[PDB]
RNA sequence: ACGGAAACGCUUUCUAGCUCGCUAUAAUUACC
């Protein structure tokens, strides 16, 4: 009973997507009915080996020096009637368009057995950001010795030779998620909207993403009273930084755009834009800085980030709340709430 | 073909890698990082250590996935496949009869990344 | 009560995946990562006794001393009485044997379809000024990964009332490692585990496990 | 009643990492490590007969003596009887002599791909207020490693039945060192042992053995 | 050519003496980039192949040998002081000469001089 | 019809006890 455990349940307002490293390439899957089909590269193998057609699937891969045909095109030049090898496709909302096209895709973040999951170490950096946005002591510093960077003794955290060890952080435990169902996964694709422009231009950019109304549990551990005490208050703290972040950012984009708040909101993990990963206040004229003489941050603040997924909008509080505003079917990307509880013992 | 006078092939081959000679300081700068490898590598160890309390005779799946990453990978990066050409590894893969040439082979990879690391090479 | 061994069982459940150990020697030719403990013959992971030892100690340390406790030769006679005390006379020797876990369900796993038995998680950090990203590689003992658990508890000179109250501590230890993790970056979510079919056996002498057993079983 | 030697046999595996070592300043010039005692000429890991002989004989103390006793010249006439007594002009030569044991397998080790008899195994410990790290590497003979064990008894001036006890004894004694560990880090996992292929011949005079055999292959 | 019987000490010594060393550290001597900790896993190796030297013959240590040599590349790889300490040392070049149980057990010899020195004029 | 016969340099003794390889770190920023 001596530590204090909280049990945080994650509803995904809109797509989210983590990732691993790794991503799909337009060889390695076929747009054939609703659902994508992601194979078993092995599987595959072994059974066009089993076909007498393997050092054509070779010369196929091999022979990307560039492939402009390079699909599931190869399976229907060949026989390619077969099918039954790998596991788990994704089905086609029609969001993420022009389909017949899709050239790569980020892969989500997938553990041993190749089930997905929210790895905790993710889910903490967010609370991170939160907790650091709002809390006065820590929203004023970083280190110019030499372009700039973050003070990063900012939070004491290491053992220090003779003194108590005081590490905030580590008192604070974010449980790596459950493994979910493969089948809540979506393709949803990036769109920018500058209000420089006044309109939203697709980049070819394709993220594996949990669909929205998504329901993922974790649960957070703290062992120290001032860890208590701030994970306690997660739920202000949270409210305060959407806050900030729509005052300082969301508040200049066109209201459409902006979601609908409905439990307590956190920014995760995806292409969800700088400002959700910094201390924004303090990081805005470096920031900038960073990407003058490029494909440049045009904007003196960002673009936003926007996706098309299927509309949703499901949830019921005596009526139709439809999650987003507008009628073009976008959602804000990396945008989810939650809801943070006490256990007992 | 390769083996047990095989270290030599290695360097012979990785010596002979491609370069990004534009670099202000390109010494031999290759264009390959450890990055591009890691998984096939992870693969190709699981198979050695794998192969120690397991049969040449059923293990053959997991060589099929080696050689299909081989080949993805060859794809997806040219760097990749420029290696496994002037290392003749699609060569070498296809010529593992025994749990003596797998075994080899792994070494093989093992003495490739060495003398890659030991020339330049970015990890 | 005359001299006997009673062996707690039991089969550790990685609930996370798990990251203690090793260093550039086991390593990998091109591996990248912070590598784990590995058993040298079979390249498998294994979970040391020093480290569950190591935990469950310093844990129980908060618990059990209502003491400073500076150093290890410190803790309360309760503690030092199980774990042992390098300058107590009387503790010099521990009545706790903690034993090195060996994966069992490898094959369990190959059935899942699992490619390797350890997993190489990617995660960064961002720098929250620069928005800057700086990667990192660290392996894991992958999730759902079983280790056979061994503990041998001695009873030499601990007559009656004694025994008891070790028995409960080792439960208490046990169940307060469930609450926690076994090190690696707990703080970011590893290293919980879970103590399945956890058992006492007496596997020397003469003594009566039928009440422990239930107390295991249910209070842990 | 008459004369005759029994020799006992068997194949010690390690189950987890051994370290008995401890010639610091004979050690390898390589790097930090607490050695391993090794034998010379094949610089192979050893289980000194020393070790076995004297860890079974306070194991065996614990059970066979009701009384403590100070000094082991103090122990039971049938700890006495077995082990030899200095101070006891009736047992002042002991009827068992262990034997240096030498790795068996080193021909399946080979054959497994193993490029080292020994592991370093990579420890540390936490300051419980500082929680500051400091490392220690320590040196164990690799896990899977197999020893030749051979253990001589001789039957002079003894009832068959007390042959029959002594035999009691030494198997009592070979279970309490499996149900415990060979002198090492033992709190923290090390020096797990079993005897495999556990065997009695009688290699000099007539004894029948064969009752014996499976007693012992009963008992391990 | 390179390793005499009597040779290799006074070489290792030459090598330690020639080695890259920390003129950066104002505090600090001579002061050695290279660290024992670096060379741990390699000279664990050339030990278990001196140690085999004796209770096995040439031909069967071949794979040793082999896996010897790697593991040196991919330290000085991986190592800035490895790759000049085996540089400084001839140390691969010391390897490919050894034909011999006689050679083979000087070049294990040789680590040996190579790191007393290395330790004895500032160590890790 | 050897300053020589006869005489084990032996019996007892664990290289042991105590010590988590641990400590902050969203796989991410930018889209004229």
């Amino acid at each position: 009973n001596d530590y204090r455990t909280f049990k945080l349940s994650l509803l995904t307002l809109a797509p989210i997507h983590i990732g691993n490293g790794e991503k799909y390439t337009s060889r390695e899957f076929i747009y054939e009915n609703k659902k994508f089909y992601f194979p078993d590269m092995g599987k595959f193998y072994n059974k066009m080996v089993e076909k007498r057609l393997a050092e054509k699937f070779e010369a196929f891969l091999i022979q990307t020096r560039p492939n402009n045909n390079r699909l599931i095109s190869f399976l229907n030049d060949n026989r390619i009637a077969e099918r039954s090898f790998g596991g788990y496709s994704i089905s086609e909302t029609g969001l993420e368009s022009d389909k017949n096209a899709i050239n790569e895709v980020n892969k989500f973040i997938r553990d041993a057995f190749g089930n997905p999951y929210i790895p905790g170490s993710s889910l903490k950096g967010a609370i991170r950001t939160i907790l650091m946005n709002t809390t006065p002591k820590w929203n004023n510093e970083n280190a110019v010795n030499r372009f700039p960077k973050e003070n990063k003794n900012l939070i004491p955290w290491g053992p220090k030779k003779g003194k108590e060890y005081d590490d905030l952080f580590n008192a604070i435990r974010v449980s790596d998620s459950k493994p979910f169902d493969n089948k809540s996964l979506i393709l949803v694709q990036k769109w920018d909207y500058s209000a420089k422009t006044n309109k939203a231009k697709p980049l070819p950019l394709y993220r594996e993403s949990i669909s929205p109304l998504t329901k993922i549990e974790f649960e957070i551990t703290t062992t120290t009273d001032e860890a208590g005490r701030l994970i306690e208050e997660l739920g202000k703290r949270a409210q305060a930084f959407y806050k900030d972040y729509k005052a300082f950012f969301l508040s200049e984009f066109p209201d459409d755009k902006i979601q609908a708040n409905l439990q307590y909101p956190i920014y995760l993990g995806a292409g969800s834009g700088a400002w959700t990963k910094t201390l924004f206040k303090q990081a805005d004229g470096i920031l900038q800085r960073r990407y003058s003489r490029m494909k440049t941050k045009m904007v003196k603040k960002g673009v936003l980030k926007l996706t098309k997924a299927p509309l949703k909008t499901v949830k019921i509080p005596s009526g139709n709340h439809s999650l987003v505003k507008n009628h073009e079917s976008f959602y804000e990307m990396g945008k989810a709430n939650f809801m943070i509880k006490e256990i007992d013992k | 073909l390769t083996d047990e006078n095989y270290v030599d092939i290695a360097e012979k081959a990785i010596l002979k890698l491609e370069r990004n000679t534009r670099n202000r300081k390109n010494p031999d700068a290759f264009f390959l990082t450890t990055s591009k490898l890691r998984n096939l590598l992870s693969l190709t160890s699981t198979l050695f250590d794998e192969s120690k309390v397991k049969e040449y005779d059923a293990l053959l799946d997991r060589i099929a996935y080696l050689r299909v990453q081989f080949v993805y990978q060859a794809g997806r990066e040219i760097a990749v496949k420029d290696l496994i050409e002037k290392a003749q590894i699609l060569e070498a893969l296809k010529e593992i009869k025994d749990r003596e040439t797998l075994q080899r082979f792994c070494r093989y990879m093992e003495a490739l990344v060495a003398y890659f690391k030991f020339y330049g090479g970015k990890d | 009560m005359t001299f006997a061994k009673i062996k707690f069982s039991a089969q550790i459940r990685l609930e996370t995946g798990l990251h203690i150990g090793g260093s550039d020697a086991f390593a990998a030719i091109g591996a990248i990562d912070s590598p784990v403990i590995k058993d040298p013959i079979t390249n498998l992971p294994i979970i040391p006794g020093s480290s569950l030892k190591g935990k469950m100690r310093t844990l129980l340390a908060k618990v059990y001393n209502e003491k400073v406790a500076e150093k290890p030769s410190d803790d309360s006679d309760i503690l030092s009485r199980l774990f042992g005390n390098s300058k107590d006379k009387r503790f010099k020797m521990g009545r706790l044997i903690f034993r090195d876990a060996f994966l069992s369900n490898a094959d369990e796993l190959d059935s899942l379809g699992v490619r390797s038995y350890t997993e190489v998680k990617f995660e960064n950090t961002i720098d929250r000024i620069t928005a800057e990203a700086n990667p990192r590689q660290i392996e894991r003992a992958i999730r759902n990964s079983t280790f056979d658990f061994e503990l041998i508890y001695e009873i030499t000179d601990e007559n009656e009332n004694q025994v008891e109250e070790d028995f409960k501590v080792i439960r208490d230890g046990l169940k307060l490692l469930e609450l926690d993790y076994l090190g690696g970056s707990g703080s970011r979510g590893y290293g919980k585990v879970a103590f399945e079919n956890l058992k006492a056996t007496t596997v020397f002498g003469n003594y009566d496990v039928k009440t422990l057993n239930e107390l295991l079983t249910a209070e842990v």
